[PDB]
């Protein structure tokens, strides 16, 4: 429930992220004394996370991982606007995703493996392990399947809205479009600028 | 002291065996933020443009050595944007290699560059040291990935 | 001694070996709460491991290394099956 929670701004400091599990959750890590949990927030007007609760991390602290300090280009210790978010009041109608194509490279070159890779369930590793949260196109993540680490890169977003029967939205490169990720997207994997996921 | 007196070739050479001394110590990070007063010291002076482009390569060092290897990537780009000279020099692509491997797990590659660098600049005690650590941290995540 | 032990289902969860050595040792890591010790235990109706009591592993998840998710196809965090295994029956 988005409706009521503070919308101030704050200026947090970007750290290294507190471990591995966090930055394969790919979500803010807050403090509660900065923001409630399990809400969308929005970071220089451009890079939205859920956050989690964490009492690892201080208030007036943010945590990132390596993928999302590359999306924005960001150092560690640089300080980060982060407001709240209302992607429902920003999009107006298009609020869910249609189609999502994802680039598939691996994070190593030695950890080229030729297993045949099922789309199907990575479609359902990232359903499973990724609900309800708020992607754009060039945003970067880090995959966990089978042991092995990919990255996964958003090359483009569809947005539809409920009770559209069919996509006749373009498909948008733009960041602008965002939507929410649900159990019927279609997920359509190509390979990496690498070329090496099989 | 000598950077209160505003002898700035005193102070570094002081700061320079102080972050040396520290790095070799494990000290890693405080001989980073010791790499990088010495740079914000000699930018812009053309006498200790040699000494950059070493100060620059000793401070990724470092932070390859605290498996920080996205620091050393920056310190990098700082370098290649702010210093032409370490732009184009053998230092700054030394550099580059050794981040490349160490984001590669490929120790055996690492040892290709140390070997590459060490034909045309002879790799001082303290680089071959730094460098066996950064062997040292490469090969233990192998076995534990293993 | 295999003749009594509780065969009841548990769904456990894989996760990274505890370390070198016990991965070395090639059996599975159990808590107290989950098996006894020194019992042969199935997984999937098909992989078979001896057990060995470990207190770094909490009751409800089992540890794999990598060879043996190299044998079963698994992934981190995946949920499988295991039961009691008695061969000579």
């Amino acid at each position: 429930d988005m409706t009521n929670m503070d919308t101030r701004t704050r200026h947090l400091k970007v750290s290294n992220c507190p471990n591995n599990s966090y930055a394969l959750a790919n979500v803010a890590a807050v403090s509660p004394n900065d923001f409630p949990n399990n809400i969308y927030i929005i970071i220089d007007n451009l890079f939205v996370f859920t956050t989690r609760h964490s009492n690892d991390i201080p208030p007036g602290t943010i945590g990132f991982n390596g993928n999302q300090r590359t999306w924005g280009g960001w150092s560690l210790n640089q300080d980060v606007q982060a407001k709240a978010f209302d992607l429902f009041k920003y999009s107006g109608k298009q609020s869910y995703l249609g189609s999502i194509d994802i680039d598939i490279s691996f994070r190593a070159r030695g950890k080229a493996v030729s297993t045949v890779f099922d789309q199907d369930e990575l479609a359902k590793q990232f359903v499973r392990c990724y609900e309800s949260q708020i992607f754009s196109p060039t945003q970067y993540l880090i995959m966990e399947f089978q042991g092995h680490f990919f990255d996964l890169k958003i090359r483009n977003v569809q947005a539809i809205d409920l009770g559209d029967i069919e996509p006749t939205s373009a498909v948008a490169t733009g960041i602008e479009t965002k939507g929410i990720l649900t159990k019927q997207t279609q997920i359509n994997f190509f390979k990496g600028r690498d070329g090496l996921v099989n | 002291w000598y950077a209160q007196d505003q002898s700035v070739a005193l102070s570094n050479k002081c700061f320079i065996k102080c972050a040396d001394l520290k790095a070799l110590d494990g000290q890693y990070i405080e001989a980073s933020d010791i790499y990088s007063k010495l740079i914000k010291s000699s930018m812009g002076n053309r006498l200790s443009q040699w000494s950059l482009k070493d100060y620059f390569l000793k401070k990724g060092l470092c932070q390859l050595a605290a498996t920080d290897a996205v620091a050393a990537a920056r310190t990098l780009q700082e370098g290649q944007s702010e210093d032409p000279n370490f732009a184009d020099s053998r230092e700054s692509n030394f550099l580059k290699s050794l981040i490349d491997a160490v984001n590669e797990g490929d120790s055996e590659q690492l040892s290709e560059h140390c070997k590459e660098f060490d034909n045309f600049m002879r790799l001082d005690k303290w680089k071959i040291t730094i460098l066996n650590k950064i062997k040292e941290s490469i090969q233990q995540q192998e076995d534990d990935l293993l």
